[PDB]
RNA sequence: UCGAGAGGA
DNA sequence: TGCTTATCGGTAG
DNA sequence: CTACCGATAAGCAGACGATCCTCTCGA
């Protein structure tokens, strides 16, 4: 620990989460690929309130990537929908359009679309594995099971 | 007993999303399973999948089975399914002889038993995917 | 061990005939969609046929050894959780009496 | 989640998009066959699984004596004669939650409280 | 063991010896004990070969 | 000694119920779920602890 | 007659054996202690081999002590044959 | 039955104690009923096709000796009882 | 037949003699299937041994 | 010395290159082995003073 | 003498 | 536990 | 834009593995 903190329980919990290596593979329940061409009209009845809220780059894609999330997995390892949404957004921004559900919601999902002005289906699958088994979320790599000690 | 240390190590490749799927004697190369089923006279992809996926209700198997079809989609008819070298001289006859004797020595080693040999191969891939799903 | 004994190997053909005489669909003309709870019957780790209700099949086959028609050396298992039935007349198996 | 195949040639279908009408249509490569999409969903991964935890349950379940038996009662039939088994999903992480199957009713009920 | 039922997570079915050496081990305990013994001599015969190579 | 043998018997008897209540806890999904390690890994650890707790 | 059966290691997977035919039968100091037993064990001493059966009370001894004895019993004097 | 013939003499009735003492191989003789047939075809290159179709040797021809197991089905000891086993210099 | 069979019977009797006395389930060539724990000599110290 | 048949000398020279090399090392390479009939190899100089119970 | 096996603290 | 050898993609000429 | 300078992977065999001591059995 930081020398300043002799034996602080909550300071140790702050470190363990800031060092533990985690990824989208460790939180996502299922990775789904749906077809939806209209950006302002989604087939999913759950993905309805979220749509009008986010609307307030150039040419969208008709290929939607939906990612179901575990309410307990994000809770047990300290995660929010806002921090994940920007973590995917920072790795692309101008390359892809990232939409994410509210943290309060009963169902936690991520809506991802391509932005390149159609043979995208087979190309999207390669992007799926990069999001789960390549993009880092917390701490430093190689790191695994971290534990506090008395 | 016939000794013959004949073994068909059916191997499932890919651990992200490159789920391609077997070794055959006397060939120094791995052969995709879809070509093997087409070389046995089973050309339609649906019939091939009926040999593996017994319960056409469960989708999980078919998802892993989806890429091991396109990998050998160039090969379709039995004429093009048997021509794969194996060795060079002239061969379709060399690989034809392998399927009757060398391939699957148990059950029978005569000739007209393609359906019996393909079902054993169909079950082997089934057992390989059963442990891939951790069932 | 004291009780343990090794298998000498009996001919599989006589048993193959009894199995066909009680219900056995040929592997050359098998139906996957038509047959729901397909019990895959294996002879020495080799697929031969399929039977609909193995409950009465196993009941008939289990007493066939006890009578003496089939050698008690030959083994037979019924895996209800995987819908399979393996029968072994192979040479080298260790068996103990109970 | 289910997949369909061409009637003429029983071969694998490839999804094609109508760039004009804006709708999904599954096409064929062996032949020129086409068909309108039944569901917008194309591919599913499912990392965390709950499936196959109650797998391989033939009505001849009472014949297997290896399985342990329980004195619990069903919610609808209230049957006392029951059999059980642990999570059939043979994974490293999976819990030790019991699954009770009845011999004379064919109903299945969990021991889960979460 | 075939004497135990399926998915039996009890200590007695997973190698626990309740009996004293004076009391006498039951056949169930004695076989699991034999496993704990057999593994012991294997750990001897193997690790002793690596040691002779380590010292040299 | 006579009462000592019975006292040793009751030590293993309470331990069996101690394991039984943890076994019943895991059957109802509700469990400690200790950090890093698996739920099953967490169970075995607490079970073997009770087993040797009575032994020593 | 169908009174006894020969069970292979593979066949042992689908059966349940009752060790004690007295204890494991109705409902219900010496050593410590579903009813669907397909088979019955002849005698628990039958799990031992040759030299192992010559060991007196092997259950009361430590397993490596009997394992040491198992091979040691082979190097004994006595009479092997009368001819 | 195991019998080994010696130099300038009849085929000796080889017994288990005899082989153990004389330092000889306890082998039993094997004889097969061979059928020699010829089997000709009066033909020229094309045509060709069929034969249409065309020796009793000595009384069962020798092929070799197999070492026979003690107390086996084809051994003297399988029939022998305790009373006569002592006269054979064999332990019961 | 029979005249050639005399030399052939010797290769068969000695073929069985070689394997059963040495311990190797292969040809007299050596190093081919050299499994020596096959033709092990019978122990005679104790009856139980 | 005599009527040199060009590609018949190399077929014998390779045998001398083999004989001199197997004398020093008969362990030896990727594919050749060399033996002294009856079926058992020759003990080379490399194998004579080789590690563990061999000269050194 | 070479090579193979068995056994010992 | 090493070594060996092509393929690759990149800065500057 | 091409030629060059080094980057990571493809392909890929090597030789070692307790110390001493007892005895038989061949070919």
């Amino acid at each position: 620990l930081e020398p300043g903190h002799a034996a602080d329980q909550e300071q140790a919990k702050l470190i363990r989460s800031a060092i533990e290596h985690t990824t989208l593979k460790s939180v996502t329940i299922a990775s789904e690929i749906y077809y939806d061409p209209d950006p302002r009209s989604t087939v999913i009845p759950e993905d309805e309130e979220i749509i009008q809220l986010h609307f307030s780059f150039d040419q969208q894609s008709p290929w939607l990537l939906r990612l179901e999330l575990d309410r307990a997995a994000m809770n047990d390892k300290d995660l929010t929908m806002g921090q994940v949404g920007e973590r995917i957004k920072q790795t692309f921004k101008n390359d892809l359009f990232v939409i994410w559900s509210e943290d309060n919601d009963e169902k936690l999902i991520i809506r991802c679309r391509v932005v390149r002005p159609a043979e995208e289906d087979h190309m999207l699958k390669k992007i799926e594995n990069t999001m789960l088994e390549n993009i880092t979320l917390r701490g430093v790599e190689n790191i695994e099971r971290v534990v506090m000690m008395k | 007993k016939g000794r013959f240390i004949s073994t068909l190590q059916v191997k499932l490749y890919g651990r992200s999303s490159a789920r391609t799927i077997a070794t055959l004697p006397y060939i120094k190369q791995d052969i995709p399973i879809v070509i093997i089923f087409r070389a046995l006279g089973i050309i339609p992809d649906g019939e091939i999948l009926e040999h593996i996926c017994y319960d056409v209700n469960d989708w999980q198997m078919l998802e892993m089975l989806k890429p091991c079809v396109e990998d050998g989609f160039v090969i379709q008819d039995r004429e093009t399914a048997l021509d794969f070298i194996g060795r060079l001289g002239i061969r379709i006859q060399y690989a034809k002889d392998i399927l009757q004797k060398e391939f699957l020595p148990h059950i029978t080693q005569l000739e007209g038993f393609e359906s019996r040999k393909a079902f054993f191969l169909g079950y082997m891939i089934n057992r390989l995917l059963l442990c891939a799903l951790d069932r | 061990s004291l009780m343990s004994c090794i298998s000498v190997g009996t001919d599989p053909m006589p048993i193959i005939t009894f199995l066909s005489e009680w219900g056995m669909e040929p592997l050359e003309d098998y139906v996957p969609h038509q047959s729901p709870d397909a019990t895959r019957v294996f002879v020495n780790g080799v697929w031969h046929g399929v039977h609909r209700n193995p409950a009465r099949l196993m009941e008939t086959l289990r007493t066939l050894r006890r009578k003496g028609d089939i050698n008690p050396e030959v083994s037979m298992i019924r895996d209800i959780r995987e819908k399979e039935l393996k029968i072994f007349t192979d040479a080298g198996r260790v068996y103990r009496p109970l | 989640t289910t997949f369909r195949f061409c009637r003429d040639c029983n071969n694998m279908l490839y999804p094609r998009e109508d760039k004009e009408n804006n709708r999904l249509l599954f096409e064929c490569r062996t032949c020129s066959y086409v068909e309108e999409a039944g569901s917008p969903l194309v591919y599913r991964h499912e990392l965390i699984t709950n499936i196959g935890e109650t797998a391989g349950v033939v009505q001849d379940i009472g014949s297997d004596p290896t399985l342990p038996r329980s004195d619990r009662e069903c919610p609808k039939c209230h049957s006392r004669e029951n059999v059980f088994f642990q999570s059939q999903q043979r994974r490293k992480d999976t819990s030790m939650v019991l699954f009770f199957v009845c011999l004379s009713c064919s109903h299945i009920f969990t021991s889960d409280q979460k | 063991l075939p004497h135990f039922s399926k998915d039996d997570y009890s200590p007695e079915s997973k190698g626990f010896v309740e009996n004293s050496y004076l009391r006498g081990l039951t056949p169930q305990e004695f076989f699991f004990h034999a496993m704990g013994g057999r593994e012991g001599l294997i750990d001897t015969a193997v690790k002793t070969a690596e040691t002779g190579y380590i010292q040299r | 000694d006579g009462p000592t043998m019975r006292e040793i018997t009751e030590t293993i008897a309470e331990a069996k119920k101690k394991v039984l209540d943890v076994t019943k806890e895991a059957q109802a999904n509700l469990l400690t779920a200790k950090h890093g390690m698996t739920l099953r890994e967490s169970f075995e650890d607490n079970v073997v602890r009770f087993l040797n707790e009575a032994r020593d | 007659e169908g009174l006894v059966e020969y069970i292979d290691a593979e066949e042992e997977e689908s059966i349940l054996i009752a060790m004690q035919p007295e204890d494991l039968e109705p409902a219900e100091a010496k050593r410590i202690r579903a009813t669907t037993f397909t088979h019955c064990e002849i005698h628990p001493s039958m799990i031992l081999g040759v030299a192992a059966s010559i060991i007196p009370f092997p259950d009361h001894n430590q397993s490596p002590r009997n394992t040491y004895q198992s091979a040691m019993g082979k190097q004994a004097m006595g009479v092997f044959l009368t001819n | 039955k195991p019998m080994v013939n010696e130099s300038d003499g009849v085929t000796h009735a080889l017994y288990p104690q005899e082989a153990r003492l004389r330092n000889l191989t306890y082998s039993s003789g094997l004889f097969v009923d061979v059928k020699k047939r010829t089997y000709e075809a009066i033909d020229v290159p094309g045509r060709e096709l069929k034969y249409e179709l065309i020796d009793s040797e000595s009384g069962k021809v020798f092929i070799g000796r197999l070492p026979i197991m003690l107390r086996s089905k084809n051994c003297y000891l399988s029939e022998a009882t305790e009373s006569d086993l002592y006269k054979l210099k064999e332990c019961p | 037949f029979n005249m050639k069979l005399a030399i052939n019977a010797k290769t068969i009797t000695s073929g069985l003699k070689y394997a059963l006395a040495t311990g190797n389930w292969g040809e007299q060539k050596k190093a081919m299937s050299s499994r020596a724990g096959v033709s092990q000599v019978l122990n005679r110290y104790t009856y139980s041994s | 010395h005599n009527g040199a048949p060009h590609h018949a000398i190399e077929e014998a020279e390779s045998l001398l290159q083999f004989h001199v090399a197997t004398y020093m090392d008969n362990d030896i390479a990727g594919q050749p082995q060399a033996l002294q009939k009856s079926g058992r190899p020759v003990k080379s100089i490399r194998a004579r003073l080789k590690g563990k119970e061999g000269r050194i």
